[PDB]
């Protein structure tokens, strides 16, 4: 029997700062126990200061991104070159996903950018369209490895202030872009060690009011 | 006979031009755009004193930030309003935001030329679409059955249109207040109307960023009519 | 939904400094039966692209016709059909990729794995893969079926990453491909000795080699092997 | 839903229907009214798959109410029961059938007679002196066979109905949370508020 | 999930948890399971996240169009029915959506339970989700019509807490709402971790648990 | 006369009057000018207002990053045809990863307009279009007529009083074609060309509309104070 | 299918087919609607050219759309049946989807929308019918009276008449009906409705039909003798 | 195109009349007269065949009176072919009703259905209307004995006595004169034949130029019987009433 779905592996990670946002993902593409590509870009600049990554089944992910990029194009045509806000993009993507409620896009989607007040924003989706705005999210193969690390190191969960003994929490101080990129690289280095589908390379897209910037880092190729 | 989508030797669609004649027979509707808001006002024109005038609904809400006035075959406007309301709320569903006044107007005007041998004829009604959005601010549009729409600082449609438009030519300036615009609509309506203007045979409305689209009470309009009479008698 | 009947095995390829190489054997298998021995699975499109196909042969012949028709249609009302507005490898690939993904979304796939190899207008090397699921990826080396498991490891020793491409000559790349085809003949039960090889160079153009054979094979050591453990004679 | 009973006495029809509604392992409601008035002298109780029951009943209700307005006339219980049967017989061969069993209790003003019709989801209609759907009949029909007379009063009909519910409450494993009882006679439809 | 909602003298309380799961994995710690359809209408969510969001936001579109056509707010009864009719179109197609439509209209406070089967029930108290049985236990033993706004809010809060504790697929935080004739009022996000220890000390409950 | 009731009827001399009447609508429309060099292509359009309170009707529409047009005649028909181009440009990108050739875009418009001239019930399009673009064979300018006829040109003009601008371009042919790597000078030549079609009125800040596309220049429209530079 | 555009604009901006549909209404028998303080009355003319008629079974001029709303008309009789049927179907459809009976304003808006649709749809002609729609909204004691016409426009009326010689009876109503103090009782409302028809009807025998609609779905049709008593009392006061 | 040849069958005149309906009525006025008379104990249907021939097989012929079901019958005036199209539709509608409700269709409901079909041809479709006028004679347990008429406009009305076809003006005057409410079937039979005998365009009214039928409760106990008269039976009733 024909199985229309597949698993191309990979892992993605989005973190929202005070006035910036990052969307990272490994560059490895796989089927079963083989490597297809050591460098196959997974996170894309979709225009209007928005970045997107659809992780899971690459064919469905490429189709979704291609469709949203198209949605942005037609948003400009129909509404006098108006900028598509990150919240408006999120809602638009919900309807793209639910259009296939009965034959789903087999992908975990994340977008990142800046809200209308200039603050950092990350939006997370499930395969059928449920979404919400988040501060921190890891998606894909090694999502379960990374998310707890982010709960601990980004939102300071289970961390209290010494001397008080559990009475007073660690205060929620914001993170700089330099501090975030460290947590991203350590997240992917750790995931690469313990997950066979993660490796080869890491590509990070950083979003600020100045625009979209890229950073690439090598990972273990085994 | 002849085609419905036929061109005249002058290069105009017969049916579109004939629908414009029907709009000239309609009751007067006026719109004035200012930096404090856009005012919409209409002549109700009851055919008999037994007709309960408050049931005459020639000013209509499309969204919280968009209003609409009509003139001509007003029955034809109902499907256009229904489409406009649907388009406005549907865009809010897809994009989690208010829809631009221009984009709404364009969606309404796309229906216009969907006629042939689709509906059997063009619409016999013109619309004044007034609203506000963050990008272009306070706006007033004139939507015709030709599918064309012009933006206006001030506009009059209906039977007393060319007389009212000439008056709007002189009176409008870029520093008009909302109160000044209200009195100006009432003034020009009173000038072109057959019967004597009062709170029962004429209606006012406005759209502001804060309060959104509001139709004026008969008690509220009555005070603005009394305020008009006194200021005209003042000189 | 179907099942493949008459099939073609591995298609292998790699980039080198001035272009791309692609190769595939000339066999059409019918299950375990080596039924057809004269099947060409590399199909040139113009003088700048070669499409290598594995999987179901009836679906291959269908694709072969789509491409032939694509060239015809591109020439229509196109004075620059043999120049600026000629078909590019990227155009041909994206067309096929669109077709493959549409067919899988109708649950009626073209049971194939395709590699489009070519050289673009600006001299850039093109090498991208697509299959019955509409899955696409690109790499300095690409291979289908058994080639993915046995050929890629050998070809990745020559071009392990992007920076190794300018350092790789056509002689070295062709040698690596030919060695890979020999290894597949040793170890793939649905392969043949006879194969075709195509080189698309940005200077010398398209070279299409037919009726190639796997040679310099090692079998002599077989004489010494006796039994399955304890047998001496 | 679970249990629906019906009995036709001398001058009226009495319908009893359980109050329970269950999703998963939780009883969401214990006061549910599994019935719709089709016309002033015609009542229909129902039981079957979740959702389908109310949708079907309301659809029938709308059609009968439409007939009443059009003709300014109440259809006989027999006519209504035939209409309902045809809809169910039409439904069973559809892509997704409506899984609903009904009892129709009505008073025919022309003949001055009460009438009870039992119709299952296949479109199987039978006129009866007393009826039930599902497993309800397994426990109650022996009592009704014994005690039922056609000349019974409404009060005697209620007493025999109480005995049926008591037997169900004793021998059924499921808790159906009692029943809402309604009486259909010449004066119309009324609910017995204490049962 | 665990959601609950109940009518009382001073309107209707609505309380939900905030957990989301993907097998044994907790996919989200803080999801919003209430939708603000309008200033006087709320909608709880339980089941498939996508289904809950899509259809309840589509309900809001349809409730908004009602206001524009009629110049009047839709009733809770009519709103719940529009939603139940949507469910009947995709009858047997595999949707999973359990919701309570809470609000205040001309008949007073209104509460309707609606599920994917097209079921539509009116009532004074409901609770949906994997942990509804735990919430019902607290509600049934402590509910009155004569509850004060302060005591009512606490009941719904405490009822979710009970479920969050025992039910493995319920927890994270508690979102509270109170619906009045002037509209709904949000009564905050309450972390269960902190709330549990607070309630344990102040109430004396959860004696078995050590802290 | 008797042969102008519909588009499906030839006259005794072999003329299609409904098409000719549609052509008349273009002549009533406001003037617009098109011209190109080897590196860039430029559209210049005189916008028209209803009165002093009204805005100036937009004349130029973007179709893709590398293609767009200016209109003259029935604006709604231009919206339909431009929407069709947007879809065709977009089909070429999504399916073939290929920017649509300007020549092929003209062929598609020709064929779409033609179907309306041979069938009963419908009507010809009542608008003329000037398409500019930059593709793999350089800069291009096309003139579309609703008869179906599409023509590739160095420069042209359509609308009321368009003959004046067309004569100017016919004289300036050798000069403006050589304006390579200089967008501002090519626009100047277009603004000077459209000026030959003006009477009574002159080019003001909210009257003039300009668009340009080129080698390293996406299709962009200039309105308002952005064109004050060229007045 | 037959797609021919029958309703189209003329050079002077008129849709003749819609205007000729109004002429069919002018030919129809007179219908009148008067709303009192706590009721609405619908009066209807019956032309006495047709005797040997069976009044039991002959279609009545006033039709119930729901238990709380009624519809009378003037114009083509066959056309009116189509509007009434559609209206009745929509009334049940509204109860089924929204769980409330239609308001009088909503039902009118629907019927008016149907009439409008037939003025710009291909292959169809307009309804040669104008309607008077009256009733009381659910849980409301304020009377409602609306009018519709072939073009599709509708509006609310304190009192209104349509059909042949409607110009005359409207003239009567305009001077006799006081807005500040409408018919306080049912008697006064019926009396004014009968008086208005007596300006046009001819004989006050079987030519006048009266239907009283009160709040909370209380609708009754008066008999010949009941109406005849009003006719007697009016003329006896007139002899002075 | 095709528009050139369209007659436009469904339009109003400037006076607000439907051209084709009015012209269809003009056609019907030349058709053989049909009369219906309702009595307390039954209904009579009488109709005149148009200029017949001696070689016409009368006993197997049927051009005027048709049976819709056991309780309802119709008299035809106009195009016979058009009438048969409608009759077969009405026969099906009556059976659909019986299958659905398990009760015989009420007379008015059947009449309304046919009249609605006629109405449709005047408002949409661009086709010519049916050039037919019916007299419906029927019985049900709600209203008892009933007479209706429908015409090409799709408008229907109830009657105590009525005529359609030729000379209806003269025929209606004669019926209005001699009809009384307490009348019986045997008297109504006599009135129907006497009216035809005076209004007919023929020289004399004979058995071979007539179709006749009665609907009587004159059936054994509480039930209704339809009697389509045979040629010999029409001859006998003509002698009995004293016309021949
Ligand atoms: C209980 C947690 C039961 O698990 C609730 O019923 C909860 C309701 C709910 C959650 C979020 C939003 C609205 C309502 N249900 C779930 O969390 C639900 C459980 C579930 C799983 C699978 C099925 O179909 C077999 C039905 C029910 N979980 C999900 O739907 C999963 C797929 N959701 C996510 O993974 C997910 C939702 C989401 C929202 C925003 C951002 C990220 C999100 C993710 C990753
Ligand atoms: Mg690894």
């Amino acid at each position: 029997q024909f199985n229309p779905y597949g698993d191309n592996g990979g892992t993605i990670l989005g973190i929202a700062g005070e006035d910036f946002a990052v969307l990272a993902g490994d560059t490895r593409n796989i089927t079963d126990y083989s490597i297809n590509s050591r460098y196959e870009p997974k996170v894309f600049d979709c225009g209007d200061n928005i970045v997107m990554s659809a992780n899971g089944f690459a064919a469905d992910g490429d189709a979704l991104v291609k469709r949203f990029k198209n949605s942005v194009k037609w948003y400009h045509f129909d509404h006098n070159d108006k900028k598509l806000s990150i919240n408006s993009a999120a809602r638009n993507i919900q309807h793209l996903l639910y259009s296939r409620r009965f034959f789903p896009y087999y992908v975990y989607n994340i977008i990142a950018g800046l809200d209308e007040d200039g603050k950092g924003a990350v939006y997370s989706f499930d395969p059928v369209g449920s979404y919400q705005r988040e501060q921190c999210r890891a998606g894909g193969a090694a999502a379960s490895l990374i998310m707890p690390f982010l709960d601990n190191q980004v939102n300071f969960k289970n961390q209290y202030e010494p001397g008080t003994n559990g009475k007073v929490k660690k205060p929620l101080k914001y993170l700089s872009v330099e501090e975030v990129i460290k947590l991203v690289r350590d997240s992917f280095t750790s995931a690469t060690e313990r997950h066979i589908q993660v490796g080869d390379g890491l590509e990070i897209l950083i979003v600020t009011k100045d625009g979209v910037r890229k950073e690439f880092y090598e990972l273990k190729r085994d | 006979d002849r085609g419905v989508s036929t061109f005249s030797p002058e290069g105009r669609l017969f049916q579109v031009e004939y629908s414009l004649e029907a709009i000239k027979l309609g009751s007067t509707a006026i719109g004035i755009a200012t930096k404090e808001g856009v005012v919409l006002g209409v002549e109700k024109r009851a055919t008999s004193p037994l007709l309960e005038s408050d049931s005459i609904e020639k000013i209509v809400e499309i969204d919280r930030h968009i209003g609409c006035a009509m003139s001509g075959l007003t029955a034809d406007a109902r499907s256009m309003i229904e489409h406009a309301r649907t388009a406005a709320v549907t865009h809010n569903l897809y994009y989690d935001e208010d829809i631009n006044v221009e984009s709404l107007t364009q969606s309404v005007c796309d229906l216009a030329l969907r006629f042939g041998e689709l509906m059997s004829r063009p619409f016999g009604v013109a619309l004044l679409i007034a609203g506000h959005d963050a990008d272009d601010g306070y706006q007033l549009f004139h939507a015709e059955p030709s599918g064309t729409f012009y933006r206006y600082n001030a506009k009059a449609i209906g039977s007393g249109s060319e007389g009212a438009q000439a008056e709007l030519l002189n009176e409008w300036h870029s520093s008009l207040t909302l109160k000044e615009a209200e009195l100006l609509v009432l003034k020009i309506l009173k000038q072109v109307m057959e019967e004597k203007l009062d709170e029962n045979n004429a209606q006012l409305s406005c759209i502001t960023k804060q309060d959104g689209f509001k139709i004026y009470d008969n008690e509220k309009t009555a005070e603005l009519i009394k305020e008009l009479k006194e200021k005209e008698a003042a000189e | 939904t179907q099942q493949p009947i008459v099939t073609g095995t591995s298609v292998i390829s790699m980039k080198y400094d001035n272009g791309v190489i692609i190769a595939a054997d000339n066999l059409g298998s019918y299950g375990s039966l080596l039924r057809f021995n004269g099947v060409e699975r590399l199909i040139p499109v113009g003088d700048n692209t070669v499409v290598g196909i594995s999987g179901d042969i009836s679906d291959m012949q269908h694709i072969e016709r789509l491409l032939k028709d694509l060239v015809t249609e591109n020439a229509y009302d196109n004075p620059l059909a043999d120049a600026e507005e000629a078909l590019e490898p990227s155009y041909i690939f994206e067309y096929l990729a669109t077709v493959m993904y549409q067919r899988r979304s109708k649950m009626n796939p073209l049971w194939n794995a395709i590699i489009v190899a070519g050289v673009q207008s600006n001299g850039d090397q093109f090498l991208r893969y697509v299959n019955l699921l509409g899955v696409t990826y690109s790499s300095p080396t690409l291979a289908t079926g058994f080639g993915a498991h046995m050929a890629n490891p050998l070809l990745r020793k020559v071009v392990d990453r992007e920076s190794d491409i300018p350092k790789t000559t056509v002689q070295v790349a062709e040698e690596a491909i030919v060695n890979a085809m020999r290894v597949l003949y040793y170890r793939d039960a649905r392969s043949s000795r006879n194969f075709s090889l195509a080189i698309i160079d940005k200077n010398t153009g398209l070279t299409f080699k037919k009726n190639l054979q796997v040679e310099n094979m090692k079998w002599d050591f077989a004489k010494d092997i006796k039994g399955y453990g304890t047998q001496k004679i | 839903m679970d249990i629906i009973l019906g009995i036709r006495v001398q001058d009226s029809v009495i319908l009893a229907s359980s109050k329970a509604v269950t999703r998963g392992i939780s009883v969401l409601k214990d006061s549910d009214d599994k019935t719709r008035q089709l016309s002033p002298h015609t009542l229909m109780s129902f039981a079957g798959e979740a959702g389908d029951t109310v949708q079907f009943a309301e659809y029938i209700q709308a059609n009968i109410q439409l007939y009443s307005i059009r003709e300014d006339y109440e259809l006989s219980p027999q006519a209504v029961s035939s209409f309902v049967r045809q809809e169910l017989a039409k439904s069973i061969r559809s892509r997704r059938p409506y899984q609903v069993n009904v009892l129709i209790g009505g008073y025919d003003k022309k003949k001055n007679k009460p009438e009870l019709y039992q119709i299952d989801y296949l479109g199987t209609k039978v006129e009866l002196p007393y009826g039930a759907h599902g497993y309800s009949g397994f426990y109650t029909f022996s009592l009704l066979d014994h005690h039922y007379r056609p000349d019974m009063t409404t009060e005697e009909g209620l007493d025999l109905l109480k005995l049926c519910v008591q037997e169900l409450e004793k021998r059924m494993p499921m808790d159906f949370k009692g029943v809402i009882v309604k009486i259909v006679d010449k004066d119309g439809i009324r609910q017995v508020d204490d049962f | 999930t665990t959601t609950l909602a109940f009518k009382f003298q001073h309107g209707v309380i609505a309380a939900v948890d905030s957990r989301a799961s993907a097998g044994s994995y907790i996919s989200a710690l803080r999801v919003n399971k209430v939708i603000e359809i309008n200033p006087y209408l709320l909608g709880t969510m339980s089941g498939c996240a996508a289904d809950c969001q899509y259809w309840e936001r589509l309900l809001a579109k349809e409730c908004r169009l009602y206001y524009l056509r009629n110049g009047e707010r839709i009733s809770v009864s009519a709103a719940s029915k529009l939603l139940s009719n949507m469910m009947c179109q995709y009858r047997g197609m595999g949707l999973s959506m359990g919701s309570m439509i809470c609000g205040w209209d001309k008949k007073g406070p209104g509460l309707y339970y609606v599920d994917e089967h097209g079921t539509r029930l009116s009532g004074n108290m409901f609770s949906t989700g994997s942990g509804n049985t735990y919430a019902y236990g607290v509600l049934d033993s402590n509910y009155k019509w004569d509850l004060s706004v302060e005591d009512a809010l606490y009941l719904g809060k405490r009822s979710i807490l009970a479920a969050a504790h025992r039910d493995a697929y319920s927890g994270g935080s508690v979102n509270l709402y109170h619906v009045t004739e002037d509209g709904w009022i949000y009564h905050g996000n309450h972390d269960v971790g902190e709330l549990f220890w607070k309630v344990k000390e102040e109430e004396g409950s959860f004696n078995n648990v050590i802290g | 006369n008797n042969y102008d009731g519909d588009t499906v009827t030839f006259s005794p001399t072999g003329r299609l009057f409904q098409v000719e009447y549609a052509l008349e609508a273009i002549k009533q429309g406001s003037v617009t000018v098109g011209l190109r060099s080897n590196t860039h292509a430029v559209l210049v359009a005189l916008k028209r207002n209803a009165d002093e309170l009204s805005s100036y009707q937009k004349k130029i529409i973007k179709c893709d990053e590398h293609m767009g047009l200016s209109l003259a005649g029935l604006a709604p028909d231009a919206r339909v045809l431009s929407n069709y181009l947007r879809q065709q440009c977009n089909y070429s990108s999504l399916v073939f990863n290929r920017k649509l050739a300007v020549e092929r875009a003209g062929h598609l418009l020709c064929d779409k307009a033609q179907k309306n001239t041979q069938s009963y019930g419908g009507r010809p399009y009542g608008v003329g279009l000037l398409i500019i673009g930059y593709d793999k064979s350089g800069a291009h300018l096309l003139e579309f007529q609703p008869s179906g006829n599409v023509t590739e040109l160095y420069g042209t003009a359509i609308g009321a009083r368009s003959q004046g601008a067309k004569t100017y371009l016919e004289r300036t042919l050798d000069t403006f074609i050589k304006i390579d790597g200089n967008p501002d000078e090519l626009i100047k030549a277009g603004v000077e060309a459209i000026s030959q079609s003006l009477r009574d009125e002159s080019l003001t800040v909210d009257n003039l509309s300009i668009a340009i596309v080129g080698k390293d220049t996406p299709f962009t429209i200039y309105d308002g104070e952005a064109v004050a530079k060229y007045i | 299918g037959y797609d021919r555009a029958l309703s189209i604009f003329s050079p002077d901006g008129h849709i003749f087919q819609v205007e000729y549909a109004l002429e069919a209404v002018k030919r129809g028998t007179c219908a009148v609607g008067v709303k009192g303080k706590n009721c609405v009355v619908l009066g209807c003319e019956r032309r006495s050219t047709l005797k040997l008629q069976d009044t039991r079974i002959t279609p009545s001029k006033v039709s119930k759309i729901d238990s709380h709303v009624v519809l009378s008309f003037s114009g083509l009789n066959a056309d009116s049946r189509i509007l009434i049927e559609k209206a009745r179907v929509e009334a049940q459809s509204h109860r089924l989807t929204l769980e409330d009976p239609v308001t009088v304003e909503y039902l009118t808006r629907y019927v008016a929308g149907v009439q409008q649709r037939y003025t710009q749809s291909g292959g169809v002609r307009p309804f040669g019918v104008s309607t008077l729609i009256a009733g009381f909204d659910p849980r409301d004691d304020e009377p409602k009276l609306y009018q519709t016409e072939p073009s599709g426009i509708y509006s609310s009326w304190s009192a209104q008449t349509i059909g042949r010689n409607s110009k005359t009876v409207r003239e009567f109503l305009e001077k006799n009906y006081d807005r500040k103090e409408p018919p306080a009782t049912v008697e006064e409302c019926v009396k004014l409705t009968v008086r208005s028809l007596l300006e046009v009807v001819q004989t006050g025998a079987k030519n006048i039909e009266i239907t009283v609609v009160k709040p909370d779905s209380d609708i009754v049709a008066l008999s010949s003798e009941e109406i005849n008593q009003y006719v007697t009392q009016i003329e006896q006061e007139k002899q002075e | 195109g095709s528009r050139r040849y369209d007659s436009r069958t469904t339009i109003f005149s400037p006076e607000g009349r439907l051209y084709q309906v009015e012209y269809a009525l003009e056609s019907i006025s030349h058709a053989g007269t049909a009369i219906g008379i309702m009595a307390s104990d039954g209904i009579v249907l009488a109709a005149e065949r148009k200029v017949t021939s001696t070689l016409l097989e009368q006993d197997t012929s049927t051009e005027k009176l048709y049976k819709l079901n056991d309780k309802i019958a119709v008299a035809v005036a106009g195009l016979t072919a058009d009438a048969e199209i409608l009759i077969n539709t009405a026969r099906i509608h009556a059976q659909n009703y019986l299958k659905t409700y398990n009760e015989d269709i009420p007379v008015e409901i059947l009449v309304r259905r046919l009249s609605d079909i006629k109405q449709g041809y005047t408002q949409h479709g661009g086709l010519r209307p049916f050039g037919v006028s019916f007299i419906y004679a029927g019985y049900d347990d709600r209203y008892g004995y009933q007479l209706y008429t429908s015409n090409p406009s799709g408008n229907y009305t109830g009657w105590k006595a009525i005529s359609v076809g030729a000379n209806t003006s003269a025929a209606q005057t004669l019926l209005q004169m001699d009809y009384k409410d307490d009348m019986k079937v045997d008297d109504a039979i006599e009135l129907a034949l006497k009216t035809l005998s005076k209004t007919t365009d023929s020289s004399a009214l004979t058995y071979d130029r007539l179709e006749f039928a009665t609907i009587r409760k004159g059936a054994n106990d509480g039930e209704v019987y339809q009697k389509i008269f045979k040629p010999q039976e029409i001859k006998d009733i003509l002698v009995k009433t004293g016309i021949t």
